[PDB]
RNA sequence: GCUUUACUGCAGGCUGUCGCUGAG
RNA sequence: GCACGGAGGCGAAGAACCAUGGAUUUCCGAAUGAGAAUCUCUAACAAUUGCUUCGCGCAAUGAGGAACCCCGAGAACUGAAACAUCUCAGUAUCGGGAGGAACAGAAAACGCAAUGUGAUGUCGUUAGUAACCGCGAGUGAACGCGAUACAGCCCAAACC
């Protein structure tokens, strides 16, 4: 397919919701990510 | 903090922009520093030439330029 | 036009038009369709102006069989707004009505017998 | 040829798309129009009594 | 004595009499051939219109409206329905045509407001109402003491809510005794049944 | 007002295009055409910019790739920073 | 759901009449 | 900030925090220069209107809102132990639109008929009364009265 320049953005923001809970806000709070999208599993917006 | 509202009013619209484009430049520079994973840090004043550019851009309106 | 039953000649008209002025300065004239009504009414109109652009027609319609019935002579004029400057006004005029006229009763007089010819 | 699983290999074709309006993935990319909020076809938003009981 | 004005009234009072009848036969002619909304420089019943509140003044407007003639322009059904309902002929609206025309002039000025309206007539298949529409905004109207009160922010769209003149009296307004239990204050809250 | 330049894109692969081919590598606002990126750098480091080449990337921002005048040395204006 | 000379109605077609609509 | 880590910083130049007012306020969005799945293309009140210095010069409209409110369009399941009028119901739902509340409102009224009442909402009652109805099932007011709150005016025309 063919992407324009706002999908691309969107999609960019969707791999960068993909990380994991940083180690240090475990620490900070004491004590998951629920937003976690596989790219086979799930499938995205548009 | 190193700069005070009072000091900003003290200066002139030319001495601003020139302080302007200064903390601008240092902001750069320390975007730079970090991003080459730069471990010469000091977080409070990158996140203080932010505000101070704030402060800055507030008085050119109150003051008007 | 519904209300016009003969037609006036350019001539004809200019004289009127020129008493009419000479109407206001030296006698007496009433300007607006409301108030000519009134004069043809109450006698004391000697000539009536009716401008024949009027649109809706209605505001005239009744001036011819009124101004009959009265005894009340009366004349046409093309233009609206010339009758209005004529009369004094900086508008225009339906219709007006010359009350008693001024260093003018003869040749309105006159104009009354033209109109009558011109059956 | 089987209405089931074999009919469903050939949906390739993009239809509903993130809406400018609302942000639904609702725009329907080929009607220009967005089932959801109404985007394309009216400038009052979409929204109808039925979408929630008669009385509340 | 007499105002000039009683003699459109007189004429208007019978429309196919006289020179009245004529111009009507003339004009129609020109009408017909005329948009939905035609803005007039001048009110057709001049008497009829300073009467409802017509001014020559800025800010003040007419507009004649066409509106077809007759029942209303009815879908027939399209799924079940007791036998009551499967009508289509002679159903008619329950808004008159003069209403219709008010509202269809005023969405074509949507800064105005409806003051009030009158018929013009009509011929087989067309009525028409002349509407005299009020800017709120102008001043010399903000500033008159007698169309000021069309200006207040609760007489936005009165003709779309019916406190219009033809609006009020289409709603059973008219008596204030008999007749009028399911119609004031408003037929919405006497559950719909006037 | 956004301003032009963002910061140094500073990678293994920029450091290749720096010592190897006399290019700088910068994360630019998408709002910015090579000329304007063009501009923004000859006046921010005074230097005489050759060829500007843009990237729309899968981080959400704009990549250009400047190459500096033979006059310039990109190893030495980066060094500074 | 379907049918028809089942019951009752509703579109649609035909036809008279009134309005548009006037002169001899 | 939620958020209790690591590092670093701010605060007696009175920070944090709270109140009020001001600044900033990307893009799409009624979305208004034009086009577009939030981007892009070469000055913009697009569109409809009022005024008009007839020039977008001065203005209006658009869309939102928990329900309430006003004006239009308007079912069927159901009840009648079937069903057609009736009933469900002017309900559900649909179209248009206002406000902080709407709407109504100073009698071509009432008609305890009077030597009487005196704008309009609403509440209590009048009363399941009068009235409607395959006179079946069902449907269903008002005047008055006791309260609440009270407020009365402007044009058109005559004559100028
Ligand atoms: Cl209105
Ligand atoms: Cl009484
Ligand atoms: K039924
Ligand atoms: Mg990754
Ligand atoms: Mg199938
Ligand atoms: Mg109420
Ligand atoms: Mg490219
Ligand atoms: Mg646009
Ligand atoms: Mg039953
Ligand atoms: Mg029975
Ligand atoms: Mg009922
Ligand atoms: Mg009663
Ligand atoms: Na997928
Ligand atoms: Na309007
Ligand atoms: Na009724
Ligand atoms: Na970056
Ligand atoms: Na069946
Ligand atoms: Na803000
Ligand atoms: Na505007
Ligand atoms: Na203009
Ligand atoms: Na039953
Ligand atoms: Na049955
Ligand atoms: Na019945
Ligand atoms: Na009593």
């Amino acid at each position: 397919g063919k992407k324009s320049k706002a999908t691309k953005k969107r999609l960019a923001k969707l791999d960068n919701q993909n990380s994991r809970v940083p180690a240090w806000v475990m620490l900070k709070t004491d004590e998951r990510n629920h937003k976690r999208r596989h790219w086979r599993r799930n499938d995205t917006d548009e | 903090t190193v700069l005070h509202v009072q000091e900003i009013r003290d200066m002139t619209p030319a001495e601003r922009e020139a302080e302007l484009d200064d903390l601008k430049t240092e902001l750069l520079n320390a975007r730079a520093v970090q991003a080459a994973g730069g471990a010469p840090e000091n977080p409070g004043r990158i996140k203080e030439l932010r505000k101070a550019i704030a402060r800055i851009k507030t008085i050119q309106g109150e003051e008007g330029d | 036009p519904v209300y016009v039953d003969f037609d006036v000649p350019a001539d004809l008209e200019d004289d009127a038009l020129e008493a009419l002025e000479v109407a206001r300065d030296t006698g007496a004239v009433k300007k607006g369709t409301n108030e000519t009504t009134k004069s043809i009414e109450r006698g004391s109109a000697e000539l009536v102006f009716v401008a024949e652009d009027v649109q809706p027609e209605e505001i005239v319609m009744h001036i011819p069989e009124l101004a009959d019935e009265k005894g009340v002579p009366f004349i046409f004029v093309e233009q609206q707004d010339d009758l209005g400057h004529a009369a004094g006004l900086e508008v225009g005029s339906a219709a007006a009505a010359v009350t008693d006229a001024g260093a003018a009763a003869t040749v309105l007089e006159e104009i009354a017998d033209k109109v009558e010819e011109l059956r | 040829t089987g209405a089931g699983t074999p009919s469903q290999g050939k949906k390739n074709t993009t239809t509903h798309t993130k809406c400018r309006r609302c942000g639904e993935k609702s725009y329907h990319t080929k009607k220009k129009v967005c089932s959801s909020c109404g985007f394309g076809k009216s400038a009052k938003r979409r929204d109808y009594e039925w979408q929630s009981k008669a009385g509340e | 004595a007499r105002s000039a004005y009683s003699y459109i009234r007189e004429a208007w009072k019978r429309p196919k009499e006289g020179q009245i009848a004529e111009l009507m036969w003339h004009r129609m002619q020109e009408w017909r051939n005329e948009p939905a909304v035609v803005r007039i420089e001048r009110p057709t019943r001049l008497d009829r219109a300073r009467s409802l509140g017509y001014k020559a003044k800025q800010g003040i407007i007419v507009v004649r409206v066409a509106i077809r003639k007759g029942s209303s322009r009815r879908t027939r059904f399209n799924k079940g329905r007791r036998s009551k309902r499967m009508m289509v002929n002679r159903i008619t609206r329950k808004k008159n045509i003069q209403r219709i025309a008010e509202e269809r002039a005023n969405r074509k000025f949507p800064n105005l407001r409806v003051l009030n309206s009158y018929s013009v007539g009509e011929d087989g298949r067309h009525k028409w109402h002349e509407v005299i529409l009020i800017d709120p905004d102008h001043p010399a109207i903000k500033s008159d003491d007698q169309l000021s009160w069309i200006s207040r922010t609760r007489h936005r769209l009165r003709t779309f809510r019916g406190l219009t003149s033809a609006g009020r009296r289409c709603r059973g307004l008219r008596g204030q005794g008999k007749g009028s239990e399911k119609v004031r204050p408003s037929l919405r809250v006497n559950g719909a049944k006037a | 007002s956004w301003d032009v330049i963002k910061h140094p894109h500073v990678t293994e692969k920029a450091m290749n295009d720096m010592d190897f081919q006399n290019k700088l590598q910068f994360a630019v606002d998408d709002r910015a055409s090579k000329g304007e990126v063009a501009d923004a750098v000859e006046e921010q480091y005074d230097v005489t910019v050759e060829q500007v080449n843009t990237q729309n990337t899968m981080d959400g921002e704009k990549k250009a790739v400047v190459r500096l005048s033979e006059d310039d040395d990109a190893q030495e204006v980066a060094s500074r920073i």
